[PDB]
RNA sequence: UGAGGUAGUAGGUUGUAUAGU
DNA sequence: AAACTATACAACCTACTACCTCAT
RNA sequence: UGAGGUAGUAGGUUGUAUAGU
DNA sequence: AAACTATACAACCTACTACCTCAT
């Protein structure tokens, strides 16, 4: 008869050595790790928009309380959390009239008003970053509505058309931060916040901490020589373009530091075969970008190499990584999927399974529960009941509880949001951004490849 | 000697604040005396108060909150603190906190205004450093920092209600395993005796058109009242495979490679479920991708079955119950079955636009959680089972398929403890955070709903 | 017999709406306008950098005295006289091998030796600024003795030109500058004798550090509404035979302390033979036209009266090309500025030269002024032996003597490399020479930034 | 024992002006009691104040402004200090500040209306030293008793220069201008009387080749010992223009421009010194441009000119004084001369290298300043004279060019104070600090120096 | 930081190799 | 188709704008 | 963030247009 | 120069790999 084997919960490390398991309490409790000292941010938009973040950002300063902490523990404050520095003043503001967006507003093709409005916002930052002497280390972006309901992606081309002169940005709706009088028809608030500001402020600040410099957790278990490369397999679908492969990959190595480098654009099987089979020359390619990358940041050679995708692995290709990795390392590529079904039902109760369960089949195949109730939280993170996430590993010899606890580990490194954990783990989390926004300009040979400029 | 920390607040309203700053303070190597890290449930608390003010306590911390000014209790603590500052005959003893900015100072009580109160209005960390400095500045006697002993704390007295127990929990999945399977396939070499225009989903049985060969489940004889050509069919031409070599992967010829048999295995048992439940006469709904079904309303006595609830109505809107299955035999011979819930109007006909069933079906989502589902899941495998184990097919006149009515069960080794009922509310908050956290295109399909 | 009438020193704006005319005392006194939060520094080295670079600002972190405060104010340390922290931790530290640089040193090319370096420490700091998380806002990089010596067009010039598009704030700094307890000759005495000047080092260093930081020092005294000063440079590009002509650039100051500098255009007018150094009609039109609308971005209108320096006369064809575009409201004048002619004054009794501040007029047009001298705040000659004056001529205009001797005497104290007093050029035409060498020392700078953080 | 200062500042206005000041008497060497820093949050006020005011306060100093004018506390500290300054008999207990400038001087209560009132308005420096100024607060820090007095005094006594003097004082300065100029400037049209190979440089009179014609200052039958071709010259062809014309720009002709006139004359009278001073048989060193001339040894004795120094030995280098003249007309009809300085072995060659004459000329920069450069300028010019106020030039052989040997002299309306000789040390320090900060490729020419 | 160093041109001289009427 | 004597640029004769060097 | 909605193909079935000796 | 007939990929028969949006 079969069971199911547990994972313990992950620790995340914190300052002066402290490891905790809920992010938003250790933040509350201990602080980030290594300290800035503070940050100037800029604003670029409408008055309205400038009132409205000097509003939001003095709110912020004060504490704020949720209906119970159990789930949405309160907000200290900035300062409190974080120990930096954050104020009304010393902020820098460009502004934008109204009688070129009326009189260009009435063309005919939307595509052009995202170019001239995605291009403007561009120049006068560029032109801030290039002629004024204050430092700005964020860039808070203001939308007005009227633009978002009458006029592929803003945030999308913006950050790959600023990510040639490499400099932090964040995008913030009107209605997100000002849905005090933001309703609709009916008179009730559709962006309503009226229990959650608690998770604003808390997922704004993060955001804004990581976008600052410094780092707000890390993981804790890394033996010598390990690194994971999570395989981008987002397919870009620019029409006659010819799309093939845009693959790209992370890597996390010592820290929760998200060195992703350029895939090639993959001339290999134009999608009419999209089985993702990489040819030697781009597949060591990539692997001696990771491993070169390895030896800049690390200066020891890696003991196992392991690999993330969504898809299956065939001979050809991992016959084409083995030859450049040395005789020592070992190398081993896993697959993860949502689109496979198997629920879990409870006979007892009103409640899910719980975060940490596993379910194996055989050696290769098992099954992970990474959503579920939370005893800490003391209440479940995902809707209705959760569903897994398959995972198989093609060839290559490990242990299936190693790779169980490696995922679950790097479930809880999401660095957007402050949340407990998310379905995916977050190499294929930030695999999709990556892609997104690396491939709406083609323009771009040597892209950065830091993590600032993408979220 | 003294050289502990006493803080005085309204437990069930200051408690996050001060287990704030309680929690840094014995970080930062000052030992503290408070009523929550300390004062827990069983124990008489008024003597042991008295006590640390009196004999242990070097510095009083008063919170003066717009609930810390008029409830007795921080009232005779202060009381009591006076007394002892002024036996010590020292001013620097009682040090009020301030924390709502909606309280005015001259509402505060007599003893807290004569000494100034430190701010913990607008900011909290030039707050504890202002009060670092002045303990400093007061000589009071300090610990190395050792903000292990708070983690040891922490764990201790927070983490109780909220950390997993070791209990085993039983939980039964979506999955029906079939319990018997025809032991040969039957792969009929009609050629000419076949119309090249025929489909092979007009047949009463399953059957799929392979190269030569016609592969079914049933023999020769089924196909008589609908061709009337196959009746000079001779069945020495047909061929056997036993299925416990295909199952158990020992089989592979050169005809049929096992991925093959395999796939013509489970093409069967899709369409003999597709076929079969069509003669239950369950009416059908078109599924993007798979076959969905519903069970109409008015045929099932009190809308109940076994008391369970399947069927229902919430606004002018009947919604209705279904499942889809696919076979899957990767990891085990299992029948899969995925839930949907599908909403008419008057109990007929469907709604046209797709987009107001999906929201229709998001909409109804929330309102019940995994215990509704299960149920539900459960009434619909029993009543489409004729039989009371298993469901009786309808693949050959003869050769059946009995595919269980009850799922596959596991049990958990390590569970938690059961709550009350404020966390399927504060789910219910979930989904609201899920509101406020994404939203696109929403506007046109909220303006049709009226 | 005929008289020198005097110009009052300008003051410096500082904090809280403070003025006092010397920015040490000042600073030491009062602080500068906006406060940064703090600096992350980053450094290039090798280990003995590090422990150089450490030992140094731990140096400076508690204050120091000179000699005298005659010349040099007192170093209260950094916090006490900046308010903003920088200590020894979170300084990002990116490798330098010995190995690599002694191979490429010894091949015979000294051009590909430099040309292996600046690409060496471009990779370094290119690579820090695309995939590190840890911001670094200035970059410290530290060279040796052996590689300043043995490659010796200039490293400075070409690093921050291949910098330029970028955006990246740097700083060089000699070991010599803060190593001088042991970088001693074969004699004994120490190269660089600054044991009796380490406030003066700590000045200056703070100066230009919390410069590149992004925090103003300090302001000016008074600016009337609508006038903005262009200081036209005409650094000579000198790079071996092409067509070669001039290479005209600009700064202005306006309404801060931040010089908005444009990129002149390549020059391929006015060959060396007529190098008299003057601006087409289409090129005089583009960089008047520039400075207009930079003055209306970064002040929202337009200004009444325009100021340009320069070193060389001007001309009628480029005068009424320039007046084709300026609105009828609008002055300009032109103002040349002279170093070597010859006019010594000296002094029948005492104990000093002359002073600063005593200008000579001879004409409405032109005159002479004294902007290198004794002061009376500081107690001591910037100059030595007898210092040489400017002479400041108006080649076309209508305008007062007294205005552009004032101009002038205010424009000479905003020196931001060094924290000195005064200068003797003004500092429109001190910045002149860097921006022209950085601007022509690259070809492939087609844009470049406005801000000076990047220059000097 | 009394002796803290008290100030009295609106609570949440003039914190900086008030904290400044406060923290600036605190560096200075004062015990000083204020709000923000002292009494800080935690603390009770009011015993406190009275504590103070009635027994360890020694100077009272309130700040008036709008916001601190009608603040309560501000006059209950005043009250108070009014009933300590009864008690304790001193009239000027009570030191007003002034920041405001919009109110008026009887906006502000009676009680600061009777004192004077400091003026820190328009800046503070001046502010902070006429607080200094006042008497039982002045220089003298708190009656200091045992140490911490360098850095106070090296930040007052040390740093007092800040404003500047009015005095008259006379300058002179390097400029010689021209006494008598000549009547008539001389063109003589030769046309076939100049070879085509014959030289200007020869000839013994100025001259210029202006087209056809040679453009001199003397007669036409002076050049007779060098050609015998003049006798055939008549004096008629040649042409005069008076000076005075082209001095004032009046003379407008096609043949010359006025401008042209003003450059003929002064390169004439440049060639016309050259060679007299040539004449006067002092040595000539080679430079980029124009000429350097020195004096040897043996000629001028005792090395003493009108009681001042010219030539001279250091090392092993003789050094002798020079210098390099060269005309202009712009603001005057002056000649200007610039100060040279040559060095020797010696004293009959010249060093062969540049290199050692400019790193020697920079040695010798520091040893002496500008008293000496005057002494040794005019020394010389006296010298080159042999009447008392003009120099004779050997323009022709009737004709001498007279200019002012007296060098300008200039009167200044503002000067300053006449120090001690301890700044010239400075000054020799300043030339090693420009010796500490910049330097370039310096080794090579030092180690080749020995 | 300023005084001496080299290359060689602001603006009118007269020596080369053609052509205006 | 060719007489008289200037042109057509243009190298070069005493002088003014720059870049590089040395050293306190 | 998860479940419906949608274009398009694994990989070996059988219809287009030949050419092989 | 020509008998048989599969050829040499190729159009496509039911279901696997990723997208994308509708709202909680």
């Amino acid at each position: 008869m079969k069971e199911l084997i547990y994972i313990e919960e992950p620790s995340i490390l914190f300052a002066h050595g402290q490891k905790c398991t809920d992010p938003r309490d250790g933040l509350a409790l201990f602080g980030p790790l290594n300290q800035i000292y503070g940050i100037k941010s800029g604003v670029v938009g409408t008055q309205k928009g400038l009132q409205i973040f000097k509003s939001y950002l003095d709110k912020i300063q004060k504490p704020i309380y949720n209906h119970n902490n159990i789930t949405r523990p309160m907000f200290p404050g900035f300062e409190a959390v974080f120990g930096c520095k954050w104020e009304s003043q010393n902020i820098v503001f460009k502004e934008i009239t109204d009688e070129e967006i009326r009189r260009y507003l009435f063309n005919a093709s939307t595509h052009k008003r995202t170019y001239d409005l995605v291009t403007l916002f561009n120049d006068k930052i560029i032109t801030a970053n290039k002629n004024d002497e204050e430092r700005v280390d964020v860039w808070f972006v203001i939308v007005p509505e009227e633009i978002y309901k009458y006029c592929a992606q803003f945030h999308d081309q913006l950050k790959a058309r600023l990510l040639e002169h490499t400099i932090p940005t964040q995008i913030l709706r009107e209605s997100t931060l000002a849905w005090r009088d933001f309703k609709n028809t009916f008179g009730a608030p559709i962006r309503d916040f009226s229990k959650i500001e608690g998770h604003l402020a808390w997922t704004i600040s993060t955001a804004a901490y990581y976008k600052a410099g410094g780092k707000p957790w890390k993981l804790g278990d890394i033996r010598p020589g390990v690194c994971y490369l999570g395989l981008v397999y987002k397919k870009i679908e620019k029409s006659k373009n010819p799309q093939n492969a845009c693959c790209a990959a992370q890597m996390f190595l010592d820290n929760g530091d998200g060195t992703v480098f350029k895939g090639e654009v993959g001339p290999w099987y134009n999608p009419e075969k999209g089985e993702y089979h990489l040819k030697p020359k781009e597949a060591k390619a990539l692997l001696t970008q990771a491993l070169e990358s390895y030896k800049e940041q690390n200066k020891s050679y890696p003991k196992e190499v392991f690999i993330h995708a969504r898809t299956r692995f065939n001979d050809e290709e991992w016959n084409a990584f083995n030859e450049v990795t040395p005789k020592n390392t070992n190398l081993v590529g896993v697959t993860i999927t949502k689109s496979k079904p198997l629920k879990l039902y409870k006979t007892e109760g009103a409640f899910p399974i719980m975060r940490g369960n596993a379910y194996i089949v055989d050696e290769k195949k098992a099954f992970l529960w990474t959503l579920g109730f939370v005893p800490k939280l003391q209440s479940t993170l995902s809707m209705e009941v959760p569903n897994p996430i398959f995972i198989e590993i093609n060839k290559g010899e490990a242990e299936i509880q190693q790779v169980l606890k490696d995922i679950l580990a790097l479930t809880k490194l999401n660095y957007n949001a402050c949340i407990y954990a998310d379905g995916e783990p977050v190499t294929l989390r930030f695999a999709n951004k990556i892609g997104e926004i690396l491939t709406a300009s083609t323009e771009i040979k040597t892209p950065p490849l830091a993590f600032k400029y993408y979220i | 000697m003294r050289n502990k920390i006493f803080i005085s607040h309204a437990t069930p309203e200051d408690d996050d604040f001060t287990r704030w700053l309680s929690l840094k303070l014995i970080g930062l190597g000052y030992e503290v005396w408070c009523d929550i890290l300390f004062l827990d449930k069983g124990v008489d608390f008024w003597s042991t108060i008295e006590k640390e003010i009196r004999e242990n306590t070097c510095k009083f911390l008063i919170v003066s909150s717009t609930a810390g000014n008029k409830r007795e209790g921080v009232l005779k603590e202060l009381a009591v603190a006076t007394k002892v500052k002024k036996h010590l005959q020292d001013d620097m003893f009682i040090i009020p906190l301030a924390i709502d900015e909606n309280l005015s100072y001259d509402d505060i009580n007599i003893e807290i205004v004569r000494l100034n109160a430190i701010d913990f209005k607008k900011s909290w960390a030039k707050g504890l450093q202002d009060l670092l400095d002045a303990f400093e500045k007061q000589n009071v006697p300090k610990k190395p920092p050792d903000h292990s002993k708070s983690n040891l704390l922490y764990q201790q007295i927070f983490l109780h209600d909220k950390q997993a127990i070791e209990k085993e929990e039983t939980y039964d999945s979506n999955w029906f395993p079939i319990i018997s399977f025809p032991n040969e396939l039957r792969f009929h070499r009609y050629d000419w005796r076949l119309p090249k225009q025929f489909d092979v989903r007009t047949l009463a049985f399953p059957a799929i058109r392979y190269k030569e060969y016609l592969c079914t489940f049933a023999w020769e004889y089924d196909f008589i009242h609908q061709l009337p050509k196959t009746e000079t069919y001779n069945g020495q031409e047909s061929i056997r495979i036993s299925t416990s070599d295909i199952l158990s992967g020992r089989y592979d010829t050169d005809f049929i490679r096992n991925y093959e048999c395999q796939r013509l295995i489970v093409q069967l048992i899709n369409k003999a479920f597709e076929l079969r439940m069509k003669d239950k006469n369950v009416r059908e709904y078109q599924m993007s991708k798979t076959f969905a079904y519903w069970i109409e309303k008015g045929k099932l006595e009190k809308d109940k079955f076994e008391k369970i609830k399947l069927v229902g109505k919430q606004k002018n809107k009947y919604w209705h119950f279904g499942i889809s299955a696919a076979g899957k035999l990767y990891p085990s011979p299992v029948l899969m079955v995925s839930s949907h819930i599908i909403f008419t109007m008057d109990g007929i006909n469907l709604i046209k636009s797709k987009s107001i069933q999906h929201s229709s079906r998001r909409k109804q989502g929330k309102n019940w959680w995994n215990d509704k589902w299960r149920e539900k899941l459960l009434a619909f495998i029993r009543f489409l089972s004729d039989d009371q184990n298993a469901i009786y097919l309808n693949v050959g006149s003869e050769e059946k398929i009995l595919i269980s009515n009850k799922p596959l069960k596991f049990f958990g080794k390590m569970s938690y403890v059961t709550p009350s009922e404020v966390t399927l509310e504060e789910e219910s908050v979930l989904a609201d955070i899920n509101n406020f956290e994404e939203d696109t295109e929403d506007l046109d399909e909220l303006e049709d709903i009226e």
